């Protein structure tokens, strides 16, 4: 997928079970799928980071379709949760698909120290964000049963960053012609 | 100590400000 | 101005405010991103936040500290040769101003369409001794604009710059470093360009039609030594009083060569910074 | 307009759709005053990190359906910080925020009755003066009946709907604070409710004050494929949660 | 006069005798100013319910008692309510009250000096540059040392009292916020302390910002029947308990 | 302020007053410490005193005039190889960050809890003669913050330090220093601690968990040389606007190993500085 | 001579003063 | 910065001015 475009899209699909989980990734902006974003690209230029975050997602479903995701922030301290119920327990937004199609979802800053570092560190690990079905995806005939939603992530005013440093992102195991 | 532009030309100075 | 300048409290991040709960019809949280716009949601929005006086400025996150940092752009070599002195190309270097001569800074501005800039130049010679002493090596660095008389060989004429920059460095004596004006026709640097040389299905295209912008001749004044040398002077960049326009997505494909977008790699997959993952359901 | 927002906690709910919001006999729930009050210690008043929004376990919407409910003093035996009071404490006191959601598409046909009910002194399905069993009043998340089988050995209550389950022909339910879910017009449901009791501040664990249930009423038709699965999820919020008579900590069961 | 009378919850302690009562580096505990912080969301802030207190495990003093010390934020992960919110929470700050008990008669002679310390970094046992391991630095209500005896394959700290654990010789350790209990004049000793950190709000779980070492410096000496048994009871209430980023709930350990 | 701070009469100590006979109740040579308090008991209390003016500040016994002294924390060194230059993890160093790396100036912050500073940095290269003439020897230093690329060997791409800071020294030119604001995401550094990384059995625990602050790669840019050479960068530290939080007893075990506290020697009975005595009675 | 904080940042300058 | 001819003769200055 990754070499590709799909490496963009995330189909929400049939889902025989029930209050099934979709993804998961997790929250330290420097940390592929995160890291090459505008802001990942970014902030992998600085050693430090802080403030909240946006996560927004869109459904390039159909207009007669319907579907009600949970999304959600697990702030660090423990495990990405393997079950909804115990995902719910902490800061989400419930996401109901409709006319709107875009859904923002808040990542607080929850840390103990103001400032949190770029660079993976297990101390200012920032946590999870996982998204699970509500409801279902359910749509009236003769309507394809699986869909995507795009995500992106922007930030928010309380944001700002520090130290500035060479980035992550980018070796050049060149040089560089002529 | 500043704005003490040694140089006579503006293409020589400090990084600039930054309102 | 001071104090908020020497404090570095200059460009301040507001605070979050303290909220309460709402069952109110007005959904923040929903906006359509097709519009091309962006959210705006705040924490306060979203949860029941507190009351937090920030304290982070912004100061460190502006053009001018993004840019305003000294880099590598060309290194200057000179082996020389004392069997032969003068000879045609010899023991003085000449090379195209530039840049996307070479990454990490290139990367950098590349992040935007187009700047501008004055520069703070900076020299750093550093003589290789392959020999059993090397007495007194003086330098002659100097720039040489279009349309311009380029030493065809170590002692032409055009090291005599009559009218010509040509900065002096003798061993000892520090670093040489200066300034320039921002040197464009235009009213800013092209980082980019969609044009052309002309309708000639050979004509060049790229960001260069736009940077005809020099070149430096340079030379180890001296004369013949005994002992050997090798001569490498650095050549550092420094964007001071800078502005830009209209930002782009960084880059994430290693370049090859320069005044060219150009990615494919010789043979070898394109490949890219992302990483890979077994499953979407576990980070 | 439909479109509705709520915020309890560090939680917050969304809504593109809905039928208003009720509140339980036009009363806004909030906290006890020292006058209508009894006991003698300042109560523990956990704000947010326990007056939030809770989601149970989800169920399914079947064409066999027949009903299930939920008890809330009870339903959140479990919920963190809330559910943990409940056990250190004598007293407790608390209102309530039920948000029922159930999506399906415009081409779905069905319509869900939601009521709340003070008192639901539930019937045995047994002849006799044998009284519903705890145990079995104090499901939990997870709720009860669906259109269960069980021991029937077990001081079991009346699965049995239309008569309320108490015994009084439901229809006349609209009685208690309520709303539907007609998957035409409707998403969700949303009850807001007071505490009510004759007592200030009752056992959290011997009393559940409020019983919610969720009825089928006109059965779920579709003409998909029924790998098109329609659940049916509940979340709740404690509201203006008070707690007191502090000690050691009871027992799960 | 030296009688005291403390009330902290629901709760309340008294002593009939006492040498004054300390103060940590002259602060009062109180709750976070949205100057200092740093976190977003409204803090949780179990009143009473939680600040209250708790009295741990009881030990027993010897003429071969060499010392035994509890880590705070760690002695009450099971004390109710707040050693829950603790687990259901990252953030977590909060200040004490030590109220050390331990009498015996005026025909008794012994001494105890008890003190706080700020980031207590015990050191290992073992030569090298292997640091005492978690399980062995959370002990909980039970406290550690007394004399004991135990496996070396742990990256075990220092059972070392003169060095201080951390290789500062005690008698020195004066500086940190402390008072003695001589058993000639004193009954107990009380210490209240604020929230010292270079962090807002830490982590309740991987960090203890306060240790508190009881060390009995002039050795118990009666001339009764060793029938005659002198514990040492140590009492604690968190005060200005706040907690923040709530969620699922941590393990125990 | 001048005089007062010139003349160094900032914090003086009161002067000794005059006594008379007290034949009286209230006893202040009596107090319980127990209470834990300092007594409170001077020389006019216990004795027939005189009167003796002042002169002496406490000026010198400043966390500034205690703290704020250059000391030695670290001597990157450099066996220069002509054989292979470049090559892997070679001729130039790299070194992380610290100190605990080296007692003296290690004890004497430890006396406290908690403490914030910006820094006096001060290189002193040292270029020992092991050829028959140096030559010109110029050297990179710079800086590595997390997560950044540290370079693997010698001429990596970060020597291009086109956003990092790389100071230059060339043999003649004094001595590079500079300082630098206080780096910590905290208010404070942590200059002990008493968390680990987390819940593993086999997590770490001490001053470090909260100290990922660098680490220094290092770099002799002149390229190959005849007669061959080792460089000593010694690394001085002042701390420069401190303030301290919470003292602490000093150590008085010789430690092994930093940011932990661990004294437990190889094999030799853990020793201190306390003599011994043949008998209190005689001193 | 002083307060000639020849340099902008704050984090250069002499040692701090005394109250 | 200007006009502090630090050397006493005229011949001895800065490049002159333009009106
Ligand atoms: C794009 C782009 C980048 C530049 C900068 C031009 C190169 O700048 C230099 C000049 Cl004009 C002269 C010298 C120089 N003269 C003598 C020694 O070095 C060095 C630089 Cl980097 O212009 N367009
Ligand atoms: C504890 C503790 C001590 C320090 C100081 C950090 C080390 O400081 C230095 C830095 Cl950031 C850079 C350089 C340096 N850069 C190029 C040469 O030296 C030297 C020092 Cl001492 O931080 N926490």
């Amino acid at each position: 997928n990754v070499g590709n475009v799909s490496m963009y899209t995330v189909q929400l699909g049939n889902q025989t079970g029930m209050a099934q989980k979709v993804f998961s990734i997790k929250v330290d902006i420097t940390s592929t799928p995160l890291a090459t974003t505008l802001i990942g690209e970014i902030a992998s230029y600085y050693t430090h980071w802080t403030g909240s975050l946006r996560f927004s997602f869109m459904f390039c479903g159909t207009a007669n379709t319907t579907l009600k995701l949970l999304l959600a922030y697990t702030p660090p301290g423990i495990d990405e949760p393997t079950t909804r119920k115990d995902a719910m327990l902490g800061t989400h937004v419930v996401w109901d698909v409709g006319l709107q199609s875009t859904i923002s979802l808040v990542v607080p800053w929850v840390s103990a120290s103001h400032f949190r570092l770029t660079a993976d560190n297990k101390y200012s690990m920032a946590g999870y964000i996982t998204c699970w079905y509500q409801t279902n995806l359910v749509v009236p005939p003769s309507t394809p049963q699986t869909a995507d939603m795009l995500c992106f992530v922007s930030a928010c005013k309380d944001f700002c960053l520090r130290m500035a440093r060479d980035t992550d992102l980018h070796i050049q195991s060149g040089p560089i012609e002529q | 100590y500043f704005n003490i532009n040694y140089f006579k030309d503006a293409a020589s100075s400090g990084a600039s400000r930054l309102d | 101005n001071y104090i908020d300048e020497v404090l570095n409290e200059v460009l301040v991040v507001p605070n979050i405010k303290e909220s309460h709960h709402t069952t109110s019809n007005s959904a923040p949280l929903l906006d359509a991103a097709e519009t091309g716009h962006t959210s705006n949601v705040q924490p306060e929005d979203a949860i029941e936040t507190r009351y937090v006086i920030t304290s982070q400025t912004r100061d460190e996150m502006s053009i001018e500290s993004f840019l305003g940092r000294s880099g590598c752009v060309h290194i200057s070599r000179i082996k020389v040769d004392y069997t032969d002195y003068n000879g045609q190309d010899i023991n003085f270097t000449k090379w195209k101003i530039t840049l996307q001569e070479m990454a990490q800074i290139r990367r950098k501005f590349e992040l935007f369409t187009y700047v501008r800039f004055d520069s703070e130049i900076t020299l750093v010679p550093c003589i290789a001794g392959r020999g059993d002493d090397i007495g007194h090596i003086v330098m002659q660095y100097m720039y040489v604009p279009p349309g311009a008389p380029i030493p065809s060989k170590r002692n032409d004429f055009s090291w005599q710059s009559g009218t010509n920059m040509s900065i002096f460095w003798q061993h000892g004596q520090p670093f040489p470093r200066f300034s320039i004006p921002f040197l464009s026709i235009a009213s800013a640097y092209y980082m980019f360009y969609d044009g052309y040389d002309g309708d000639n299905t050979s004509s060049k295209y790229g960001s260069v039609v736009t940077n005809d912008m020099g070149t430096i001749c340079s030379r180890i004044v001296t004369e013949k030594q005994k002992l050997s040398v090798v001569i490498t002077t650095h050549i550092y960049h420094k964007a001071k009083h800078t502005k830009a326009w209209c930002p782009r997505p960084p880059r994430a494909v290693p370049y090859t060569h320069s005044h060219v977008t150009n990615y494919m790699p010789e043979t070898g997959d394109v490949t890219t910074a992302i990483v890979r993952r077994n499953t979407i359901t576990t980070a | 307009d439909r479109i509705m927002q709520i915020t309890r906690g560090d939680s917050t709910i969304s809504s593109d759709d809905v039928a208003n919001a009720v509140v339980g006999y036009g009363v806004w729930p909030h906290y006890l005053t020292p006058q209508d009050a009894t006991a003698i210690n300042k109560p523990t008043q956990p704000d947010t990190s326990s007056n939030r929004f809770y989601t149970l376990e989800s169920k399914h919407w079947n064409g066999s359906s027949k009903g299930w409910w939920w008890k809330l003093p009870d339903a959140l035996k479990d919920m963190g910080i809330f559910g943990e009071n409940m056990y250190y404490h004598f007293l407790g006191r608390s209102g309530y925020t039920v948000h029922v959601q159930c999506n399906a598409s415009k081409f779905h046909q069905g319509t869900l009755l939601v009521a709340m009910i003070p008192e639901h002194q539930l019937a045995s399905a047994k002849h006799g003066s044998v009284t519903a069993g705890y145990k079995l009043t104090h499901p939990g998340e997870a709720g009860r009946d669906v259109s269960q089988e069980r021991d029937a050995s077990l001081r079991q209550p009346s699965d049995d709907s239309w008569l309320n389950f108490d015994g009084t022909l439901l229809g006349n339910l609209l009685i208690f604070p309520h709303q539907f879910i007609n998957l035409r017009s409707n998403n969700s449901a949303t009850l807001i409710v007071p505490y009510v009791n004759a007592v200030p501040m009752d056992s959290m664990l011997r009393h559940n004050n409020w019983c919610l249930v969720i009825i089928p009423i006109s059965p779920l038709r579709s003409e998909t494929t029924s790998s098109n699965i329609v659940p049916i999820t509940v979340s709740i919020s404690p509201m203006c949660a008070e707690f007191s008579g502090a000690r050691a900590k009871n027992i799960k069961q």
